[PDB]
């Protein structure tokens, strides 16, 4: 089915005619324009006072990568290179050998977050809640150097931000 | 005496605002950067403007010429006036000369 | 006290000038469920002079030009003839009382059409000097309407001083019997100080102050935005007239002043609404439009008083 | 909301407030308290100057009523 | 004649003759990086990201003119669920481009304030995708399978509560541009196309139905459940910008009306195909079945193999037909993906709809073909 | 009438926020003068907020502490210097603080 | 007081009005345009800060490469930044201006912006949402504010 949008035929009758005039003479529809512009002054703005306001977000969030522990203060990752190999954007690297204890653990877990398209594959890949995006967008830096995270930076912001990205995981790991 | 001292004042302050206003930029000290085909309808634009410009030349006394008592002279010449500033600018329309299409 | 006279006029207008840019940007934002500047100082006051401030502390961007006495030349004259047009204004008493104020209005208007001329020369861009011709074009076609509308209102007022505008508006506002002219002058003072909607000089994508960057540029800006607010006092004067009384002057200026700011606000009001046009679009809209009616309006405001007996004096 | 937008809107109308009552009170301060006299055709000045010199000094702001006359 | 560079993501080389338009030569590849080359050293899933940043205006009816290629190819059906949703993001899709189109149009020609108020509702739907996928834009939520994750509780309601006031919303901006005289002259006869120019110059979507011509791939040749909903198809009949403008704005309310019928139709089940070597297990099981890690593991390092073949799937794209000739050689990789952009068609056309208008008509002649230089460029 | 009782809140906020100079205090340091509900406060001296008739978006804010890790964050206040257990509160990826 | 004490008081003075008044080009590249659009929207609402919508590059003070710089485009974008008026800023948005992003085995994509023009701040992410822009001009903004242009001029 369809339907025309401009396929219509102005009437011709006097008084039509006459309303047509008195449009393009006295600027009628300019007016409701007018109108419509006054009417948005007088609503309430949409802007929030940013930074003591913040932009709506969900669990699902996807922001600074993370590297986790277990419980037990174990690290989650046992260097199985998953988030590596579907990295769309090659941003990970991944090295390892047998810890000292025989464990099986990286030696290197860079991200470059400059490749990286913050998809989210890897924590879609990894079997063990490893490495996730936490719920931070705010770490802009000023040097390109600082956006080249080893297993250090990783691991630090799996610390500083456990306790955010825990209760994100417990909130939406039932739909994944 | 007061009209040159207001003209002298406000060209003044202009002039002022002008000078210091390439100078005052010039202290930062920044780093030394180190780095038409005559159109004819503009012109008969241009040309239309002056000879209706001459007719409101001619025009702008009519308020002075209300007050005669000739009415039915002046009330002539002036519609006889606007009349053939109407004709021009009928001419014109009607030549093409109006259009901005090449 | 003449000397005090002059800069009780020329530094209230630049002040008016500093933050009408501020009461735009919040206007717009409104208008545009935004907020505009409101960090800055409290609600946004203190923007004008942050501005300013950095403005007149930028780097300067004069390129080589080929007539640099005329790029000195053109904001000079574009500033100083922006004062010149006020000092005629009755509010109510005006600082130069002429007797043919009107016609020295006009005359002043018909010269800042060269600060256009002048900066389109001095850019060294065969772009810019197109750009300038069409700004310069524009403007003198719309000064035609605005002469022979204004010579239209003064046969019903008998005079070209501007303080007689209050004496014929002292029964009833001029707009009432010549709301048509008021609409076409209305219109005439956006083209002729270049507003949207018929500020083409800003088609981004579809001006000659680019090679004035910083500092001129901000002086270029002062001259147009203190003819926006000059415009709708002569308009506030011509067509909607306020009472004076001797002994209380300040009445009138309270009651002059919310005309003439509601009358700039709508300049705001208008900017937020509509498209602007193409270039051939605003000339068909004076040439075939406008023309053709003010003509037989100037007809009928010659014969109008004739015929009823009403011509007003010459004194 | 809309009424933040008055605060710019009241210091614009004060801005454009000052010069007109500047000048009426200048007027009025610089001739005695009355309106600047308005002469725009030669009569007009003719009898300002009349003024200037019945007025006993150099001034034409000031009046002089039936006390000269004997 | 006077030529002029109008340089910089576009850079046209016009031909003025005073103040008409004799020539328009657009030169492109400002932003050519190389997808298609790209993806030919990707696994399938790994080449989903990509189609997200082609038209990124439109971003998941991308991903389902993908994901319909490799399912054709894959011979797998997604569920019916996983249809409804893609169906629905698809129109709402659809509203995101149809608001960016119109306004920046109108924002090109002078018309700013629309501009605010429609991407307040932008904002808003870019909520809906950051509740499903997590990412306001580049969601990479549709995929060859279905979609990745089930709809949260609670989005379905507010989507009803967006879509009740977005009617209004169309009606505030068509009383700034309908009637108002002034964009009627701005686009009113501007741009003509002939049906049998725009047929033979490869123009698809409105720039097909602006000028008369009756199709529409949602109806003639429908995916997933769009033959299960009601709606109608726009036709233009001056072949103009006037009417194409009217046909976006009545498609936005056509895409109400689906999202009408999607919402109250929305099935149960599952999301994705229940087929764990196309489309990965559930978490939950690839922690206890020995199977399920095994294709878990296969499906995110491998990746799935896709039987040889080539085919040439499309869409109705916001923007118009959007499709992938994709050609399979049995691996896990692609072996050659190209991809048809529908502005690349439309702005090879913009020299002729240029012809006899004048240089500020040449912004409205682009802003109504509606380019986005990702896709023309990919 | 409801002409007056909006004046009634222009001066109620005076009172809310501890007097004229808490009034002008987050005036200038947040540009905003409403009153809500104090949620909770954090070790650093945060101070969160709310109004759940202020529409979605504005209805949860946050008052930074003027001094944390000692640093002077008077006017210097920072996005990034909300903790992790009420980063996930204020930006509405939950209702329970 | 100390002569450093007055010019210190002129330095932020000065600080204040630039970062008061950025007024930014935006090189709208690629998809991290629509969130610079998104920042301008009623929600966040730049202009609030002082921060115009687009101002002309002879105008502008910061310029905000949003999206990918392609071999192609690379000597344009470095011609409009030679003819910014100083002082003048660049922020890098996105993972394609930052370092390349996606397409950063290209063979026709500039490895990061940071190749062609200097860079003041980086804004990580493919798009950074319209509020993680902002955060990084208020960076900026702070930024400005610790610049010390004369106290090295009165040192020296
Ligand atoms: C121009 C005409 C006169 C303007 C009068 C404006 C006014 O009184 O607003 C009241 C009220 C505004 O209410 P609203 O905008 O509809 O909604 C606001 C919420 O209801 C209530 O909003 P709220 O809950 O956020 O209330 C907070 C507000 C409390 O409400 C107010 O403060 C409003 C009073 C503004 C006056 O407190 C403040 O923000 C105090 C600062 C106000 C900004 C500074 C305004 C001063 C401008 C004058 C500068 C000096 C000259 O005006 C009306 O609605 C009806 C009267 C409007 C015509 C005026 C007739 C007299
Ligand atoms: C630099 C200036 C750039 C041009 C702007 C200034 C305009 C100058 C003309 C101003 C006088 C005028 O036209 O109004 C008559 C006005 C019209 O007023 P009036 O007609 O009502 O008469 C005034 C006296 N009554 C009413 C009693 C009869 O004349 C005056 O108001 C004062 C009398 C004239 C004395 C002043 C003239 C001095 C000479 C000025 C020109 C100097 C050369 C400037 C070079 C300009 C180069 C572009
Ligand atoms: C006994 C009585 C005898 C005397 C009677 C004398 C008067 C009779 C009535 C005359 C008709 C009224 C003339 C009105 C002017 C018409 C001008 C015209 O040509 O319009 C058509 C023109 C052109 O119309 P068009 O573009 O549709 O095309 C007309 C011609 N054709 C169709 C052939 C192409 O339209 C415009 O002027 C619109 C200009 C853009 C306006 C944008 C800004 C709008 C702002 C609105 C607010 C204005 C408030 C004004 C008040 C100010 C207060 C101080
Ligand atoms: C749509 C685009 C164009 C719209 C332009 C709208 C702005 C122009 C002003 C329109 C409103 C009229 C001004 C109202 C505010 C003036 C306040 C004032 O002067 O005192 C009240 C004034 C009294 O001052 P007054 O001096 O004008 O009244 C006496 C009038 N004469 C001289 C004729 C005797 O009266 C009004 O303004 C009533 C306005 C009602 C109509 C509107
Ligand atoms: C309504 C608009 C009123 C605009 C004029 C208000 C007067 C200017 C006051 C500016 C004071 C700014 C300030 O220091 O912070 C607010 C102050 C804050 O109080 P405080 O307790 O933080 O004082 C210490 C301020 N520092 C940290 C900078 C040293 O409150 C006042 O306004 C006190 C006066
Ligand atoms: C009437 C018209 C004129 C306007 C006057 C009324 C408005 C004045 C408001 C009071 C201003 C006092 C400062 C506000 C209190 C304060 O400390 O705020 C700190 C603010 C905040 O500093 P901030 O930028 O670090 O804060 C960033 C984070 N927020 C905004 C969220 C807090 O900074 C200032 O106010 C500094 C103002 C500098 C004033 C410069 C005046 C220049 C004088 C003219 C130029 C002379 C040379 C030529
Ligand atoms: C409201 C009215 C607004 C209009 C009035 C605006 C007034 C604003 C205050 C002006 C204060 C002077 C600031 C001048 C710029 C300073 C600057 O950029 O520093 C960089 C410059 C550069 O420092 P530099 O010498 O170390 O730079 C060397 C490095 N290269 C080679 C790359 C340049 O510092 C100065 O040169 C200082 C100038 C002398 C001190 C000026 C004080 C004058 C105060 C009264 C005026
Ligand atoms: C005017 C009032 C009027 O004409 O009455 C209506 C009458 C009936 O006509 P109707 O059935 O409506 O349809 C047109 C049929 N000719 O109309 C008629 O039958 C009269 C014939 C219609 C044609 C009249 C054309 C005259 C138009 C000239 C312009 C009039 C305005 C001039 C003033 C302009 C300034 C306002
Ligand atoms: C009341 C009862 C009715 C009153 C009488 C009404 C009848 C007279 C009106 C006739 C209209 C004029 C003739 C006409 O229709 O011309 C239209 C034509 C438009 O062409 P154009 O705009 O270029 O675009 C075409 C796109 N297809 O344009 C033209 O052909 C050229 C028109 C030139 C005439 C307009 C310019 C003169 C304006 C002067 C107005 C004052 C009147 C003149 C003095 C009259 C003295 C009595
Ligand atoms: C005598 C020489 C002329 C200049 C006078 C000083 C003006 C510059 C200071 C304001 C900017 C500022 O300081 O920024 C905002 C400041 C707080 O800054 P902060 O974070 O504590 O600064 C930290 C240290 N920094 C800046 C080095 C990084 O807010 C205030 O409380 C200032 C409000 C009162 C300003 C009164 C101005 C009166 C002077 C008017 C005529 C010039
Ligand atoms: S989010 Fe995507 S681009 Fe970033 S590290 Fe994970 S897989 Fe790579
Ligand atoms: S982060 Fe996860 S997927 Fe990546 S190597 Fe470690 S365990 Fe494997
Ligand atoms: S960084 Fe991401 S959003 Fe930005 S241009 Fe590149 S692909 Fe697009």
């Amino acid at each position: 089915t369809y339907k025309y949008v401009n396929l219509r035929e102005p009437s011709m009758d006097m008084k039509s005619v006459t309303d047509r005039a008195a449009q393009t003479l006295l600027w009628t529809e300019l007016i409701r324009g007018l109108g419509m512009t006054l009417s948005y002054l007088f609503r309430e703005p949409a802007t929030i006072n940013y930074p003591f306001e913040k932009g709506p977000l969900s669990p699902r969030f996807r922001g600074e990568h993370a590297l986790r522990r277990y419980p037990s203060g174990e690290e989650r990752c046992i260097a199985c290179k998953l988030c590596e190999a579907v990295c769309p954007a090659q941003a990970i690297t991944i090295e390892a050998e047998p810890r000292a204890d025989g464990s099986r653990r990286t030696t290197r877990y860079d991200i470059d977050m400059t490749k990286c398209i913050y998809c989210g594959f890897c924590q879609e890949a990894c079997p063990v809640d490893a490495i996730v995006e936490g719920p931070n967008f705010e770490f802009s830096t000023e040097t390109h150097e600082e956006l080249l995270y080893n297993k250090e930076k990783l691991l630090n912001n799996g610390d500083k931000w456990e306790a955010e990205i825990a209760a994100n995981i417990q909130a939406d790991y039932l739909y994944r | 005496m007061n009209l040159m001292l207001a003209l002298l004042t406000n060209f003044t302050l202009a002039t002022l605002l002008v000078i210091i206003a390439f100078w005052l930029p010039q202290l930062n000290v920044y780093s030394e950067k180190t780095s038409l085909p005559f159109s004819m309808k503009f012109f008969l634009v241009a040309i239309t403007f002056l000879l209706f410009d001459l007719e409101i030349a001619l025009l702008l006394p009519l308020p002075w010429a209300s007050q005669t008592a000739n009415l039915n002279t002046m009330l002539t010449m002036a519609l006889f006036l606007i009349i053939l500033l109407a004709v021009s600018l009928a001419y014109e329309w009607t030549q093409k000369g109006l259009e901005w299409t090449e | 006290m003449f000397m005090i006279n002059i800069l009780m006029l020329i530094i209230p207008i630049l002040l008016a000038v500093a933050f009408l840019t501020l009461v735009e940007r919040k206007v717009l934002g409104y208008m545009q469920l935004r907020k505009g500047p409101n960090v800055v100082g409290p609600y946004g006051l203190l923007q004008p002079i942050a501005d300013a401030i950095k403005l007149f502390i930028k780097e300067p961007l004069r390129p080589a030009t080929s007539s640099a006495s005329m790029f000195i030349l053109a904001p000079i004259m574009a500033l100083g003839l922006a004062l010149t047009m006020w000092i005629p204004l009755p509010m109510p008493y005006p600082l130069i009382n002429m007797n043919l104020g009107v016609l020295f209005m006009l005359a002043m208007s018909s010269l800042a059409v060269y600060s256009i001329l002048w900066s389109g020369w001095a850019s060294n861009s065969k772009y810019a000097l197109i750009g300038a011709l069409r700004a310069v074009a524009q403007t003198i076609s719309y000064e035609v309407t605005l002469a022979i509308i204004l010579l239209s209102v003064l046969l019903m007022s008998g005079s070209f001083t501007l303080s007689t505008l209050i004496t014929t508006q002292e029964q009833m506002w001029l707009i009432l019997p010549a709301w048509p002219l008021a609409m076409m002058w209305f219109i005439s003072t956006l083209a002729e100080t270049n507003r949207a909607p018929f500020d083409l000089t800003e088609g981004e994508s579809e001006g000659f102050n680019v090679e004035y960057a910083a500092g001129p540029f901000a002086l270029f800006f002062m001259a147009e935005y203190a003819n926006i607010i000059m415009m709708n006092i002569f308009t506030a004067i011509l067509f909607l007239g306020t009472s004076h009384n001797p002994h209380m002057p300040e009445l009138y200026t309270i009651n002059f002043t919310i005309k003439s700011l509601l009358l700039t606000m709508s300049f705001l009001w208008i900017r937020a609404s509509y498209p602007r046009f193409r270039y051939d679009q605003l000339m068909h809209l004076l040439w075939k439009n406008f023309l053709p009616l003010t003509l037989a309006l100037c007809m009928w405001h010659v014969s109008l008083p004739i015929l009823t007996s009403g011509i007003p004096p010459q004194t | 909301m809309w009424f933040e937008v008055l605060p710019g809107i009241a210091v614009m109308g004060v801005c454009l407030f000052i010069p007109g009552m500047a000048t009426a009170r200048i007027h009025r301060f610089s001739n005695g308290g009355k309106e600047k006299r308005v002469a725009h055709y030669p009569y007009q000045w003719y009898l300002m100057e009349r003024d200037r010199r019945v007025s006993g000094v150099n001034r034409s702001y000031v009046s002089k009523g039936l006390e000269n006359i004997d | 004649n006077l030529t002029l560079n109008f340089g910089p993501v576009l850079r046209l080389v016009m031909e003025l003759s005073g103040e008409m338009v004799r020539k328009c030569d657009p030169h492109i590849g400002l932003l050519h990086r190389g997808t298609e080359k790209l993806i030919e050293y990707k696994t399938y899933l790994q080449a989903l990201p990509y189609f997200d940043r082609l038209d990124y205006v439109s971003m998941m009816c991308n991903e389902q003119a993908y994901s319909l290629a490799v399912e054709k190819l894959l011979n797998i059906r997604p569920p019916p669920r996983a249809q409804w949703i893609r169906v629905l993001f698809g129109e709402i899709t659809r509203l995101l481009n149809h608001i960016m189109a119109v306004t920046t149009h109108a924002l090109d020609i002078g018309a700013m304030t629309p501009f605010f108020w429609m991407f307040e509702e932008r904002e808003k739907m870019f909520e809906f995708y950051e509740r499903v996928s997590g990412a306001r834009m580049h969601a990479a939520y549709v995929r060859p399978g279905g979609v990745h994750q089930d709809l949260p509780l609670g989005l379905m309601d507010d989507i009803y509560e967006f879509s009740k006031n977005f009617s209004l919303r169309i009606d505030e901006l068509e009383e700034m541009l309908t009637n108002n005289r002034i964009w009627r002259n701005r686009t009113v006869d501007i741009g003509i196309v002939t049906a049998e120019d725009a047929l033979n110059y490869g123009f698809s979507g409105v720039m097909l139905r602006g000028s008369g011509i009756q199709w529409d791939l949602r109806k003639t040749q429908p995916y997933d459940v769009y033959d299960q909903v009601e709606f109608d198809v726009p036709i233009g009949s001056r072949g103009d910008c006037y009417d194409r403008y009217l046909c976006r704005v009545e498609e936005m309310r056509q895409s109400i009306r689906i999202i009408s019928q999607c919402l109250n139709k929305m099935p149960p089940g599952e999301i994705k195909v229940d087929d764990a070597k196309v489309s990965p297990p559930k978490r939950a099981e690839m922690k206890t079945s020995m199977e399920s890690l095994i294709h878990h593991f296969k499906l995110y390092t491998e990746g799935y193999q896709v039987p040889p073949g080539a085919t040439y799937t499309a869409i109705e794209a916001p923007k118009g037909e959007f499709g992938v000739y994709l050609v399979s050689d049995g691996s896990s990789r692609p072996y050659r993906c190209k991809i048809k952009a529908p502005g690349f068609a439309h702005l090879a056309g913009l020299d002729k709809m240029s012809k006899g208008h004048m240089l500020a008509d040449v912004v409205a002649i682009i802003g109504t073909q509606d380019i986005v230089f990702g896709e023309v460029d990919r | 009438m409801e002409l007056l009782q909006v004046l009634k809140r222009g001066l109620q906020q005076v009172s809310g926020h501890g007097g004229l100079r808490g009034y002008l205090r987050v005036l200038f340091r947040a540009n905003d003068v409403r009153v809500g509900t104090l949620v909770g406060e954090d070790k650093y001296g945060n101070k969160y907020y709310e109004d759940n008739k202020q529409f979605f978006g504005r209805h949860r804010w946050v008052i930074y502490t003027t001094e944390m890790n000692g640093k002077n964050t008077f006017w210097d206040v920072d996005g990034s210097m909300v903790p992790p257990e009420w980063h996930r509160w204020l930006h509405c990826m939950t209702d329970d603080p | 007081s100390r002569g450093e004490y007055v010019v210190a008081k002129l330095d932020d003075l000065i600080n204040w009005a630039r970062r008061s008044s950025l007024w930014p080009m935006t090189f709208g590249l690629a998809c991290c345009a629509v969130e610079m659009m998104h920042m301008a929207a009623p929600r966040y609402d730049m202009d609030r800060f002082g921060v115009v919508f687009r101002a002309s590059p002879r105008q502008s003070d910061v310029m905000i490469v949003a999206g990918t710089l392609t071999n192609k485009m690379a000597p344009a974008l470095r011609k409009v930044y030679d003819q910014m008026p100083e002082p003048r800023y660049v922020v890098s948005m996105g993972s394609c201006a930052n370092g390349g992003g996606y397409y950063h085995y290209s063979y026709s994509v500039v490895r990061g912006c940071d190749r062609i023009v200097p860079v003041d701040i980086y804004v990580p992410g493919c798009p950074p949402t319209a509020e993680a822009l902002l955060y990084g001009i208020l960076q900026l903004q702070k930024k400005i504010k610790r610049e010390k242009r004369l106290r090295i001029w009165y040192r020296r």
